[PDB]
């Protein structure tokens, strides 16, 4: 069987302009466990980028977080790109500050 | 009152690019504490939490070579599962185990896991009474009774009923105030129109632990589930987590909506209204 | 604390 993850861009704190922050990017309910996901800068890829080590729900699908420090400024757009077999395209979804 | 250890493992084959990859985590209640990475240099367990680390090194060494014993064991079960179902060595393949064992509030034993996933879906899996099994297809069937006749439920309850119970009461108290603490939510709601007739109202939890929480929408007293959105419980990343629940409601109706928020931190469930 | 896992399916 094949399951699409479901994705949530967020961060740690409520976002601040000017105030240092966590982005997150997790992916849960997905299988196989091949993922690929992505923090976008305004569509540039964010080179030191975390992950939580891989685990899984009681159904057995997985889920992962990944994480990577920043402030959050009124300009600058952030997004997740997941890559998965079970996405024809992969998956950007945008950071929403009230999500 | 009650506790939970798990150890979470998955193997992965990926033919034509090395041995299957095999990552293993364990965790107290919402709170990982040590992993295994098959690709990592090190080769060793590894700390994931503060707590741990006062674990000295004859610990690292034992559980070191607990985990690794396990990465081999489940390479050759997932190389048996091929033949079991009849697939080429071509494709990739996942075997997934997880056990553990749950305890109440006074330490003692609770329940015991010991159950196995091929491809995501049930295999086989060690039921309550630590005595039999249930297998999920003809594949299963086959260990079932291979493992009935070597009685290896027997063999894991000393595990079950002793090691593991020991080693969850031994973290609980050396991670007291990590593991034995609650955090309740942080709440708050917001507020957004949608359109000149409709609104979005959302209820937030933030910085909560455990886990489990409840969030629920009613309107004039009544649970409401049509037009309601829930999302799942999700980490902060430092430990707590944070859910959110929002509902469609009409313009200038928001005062009849009410978000209820139950968690084991908080003494009374919370009342919400915008 | 782990388990010795050895058992073959």
């Amino acid at each position: 069987i094949q399951r699409t993850p479901k994705i949530q861009v967020y961060s740690r704190h409520p976002a601040e302009n000017g105030k240092s922050n966590f982005l997150n990017c997790y992916v849960s309910g997905f299988h196989p466990s091949d993922i690929e996901v992505d923090l976008l800068k305004n569509g540039e890829r964010i080179e030191k980028v975390e992950h939580s080590d891989l685990s899984f729900s009681k159904d057995w699908s997985f889920y992962l977080l990944y994480y990577t420090e920043f402030t959050p400024t009124e300009k600058d757009e952030y997004a997740c790109r997941v890559n998965h077999v079970t996405l024809s395209q992969p998956k950007i979804v945008k950071w929403d500050r009230d999500m | 009152g009650s506790h939970s250890m798990r150890y979470f493992s998955t193997s992965v084959s990926r033919p034509g690019r090395g041995e299957p990859r095999f990552i293993a985590v364990g965790y107290v209640d919402d709170t990982q504490f040590v992993r295994f990475d098959s690709d990592a240099a090190s080769q060793r367990m590894e700390p994931r939490a503060p707590w741990i680390e006062q674990e000295g090194p004859e610990y690292w060494d034992e559980e070191t070579g607990k985990v690794k014993a396990h990465s081999q064991t489940d390479r050759e079960n997932l190389r048996i599962a091929l033949r079991y179902y009849n697939q080429s060595e071509a494709g990739s393949h996942t075997l997934q185990m997880m056990f553990g064992c749950d305890v109440g509030s006074d330490g003692r034993f609770l329940r015991g896991y010991h159950q196995y996933a091929y491809d995501g879906k049930d295999y086989i899996a060690l039921k309550e009474d630590l005595r039999s099994w249930t297998a999920a297809d003809m594949a299963a069937q086959i260990t079932k009774r291979k493992w009935e006749a070597a009685h290896v439920a027997e063999q894991q309850r000393a595990y079950l009923e002793g090691t593991c119970v020991d080693g969850l009461r031994r973290y609980l108290e050396n991670g007291k105030e990590t593991l034995q603490r609650t955090d309740p939510p942080k709440t708050h709601m917001t507020h957004h129109p949608i359109s000149d007739h409709e609104a979005t109202l959302r209820c937030w939890a933030l910085g909560f632990y455990p886990a489990e929480i409840t969030l629920t929408w009613q309107r004039d007293g009544e649970d409401q589930t049509q037009d309601t959105e829930l999302v799942e419980t999700r980490p902060a990343g430092d430990g707590t987590f944070q859910k959110w629940a929002a509902v469609v409601v009409p313009s200038g109706e928001e005062q009849r909506y009410t978000c209820h928020v139950q968690h084991e931190g908080l003494p009374k469930p919370l009342t919400l209204r915008w | 604390n782990y388990n010795y896992l050895y058992r073959l399916l």
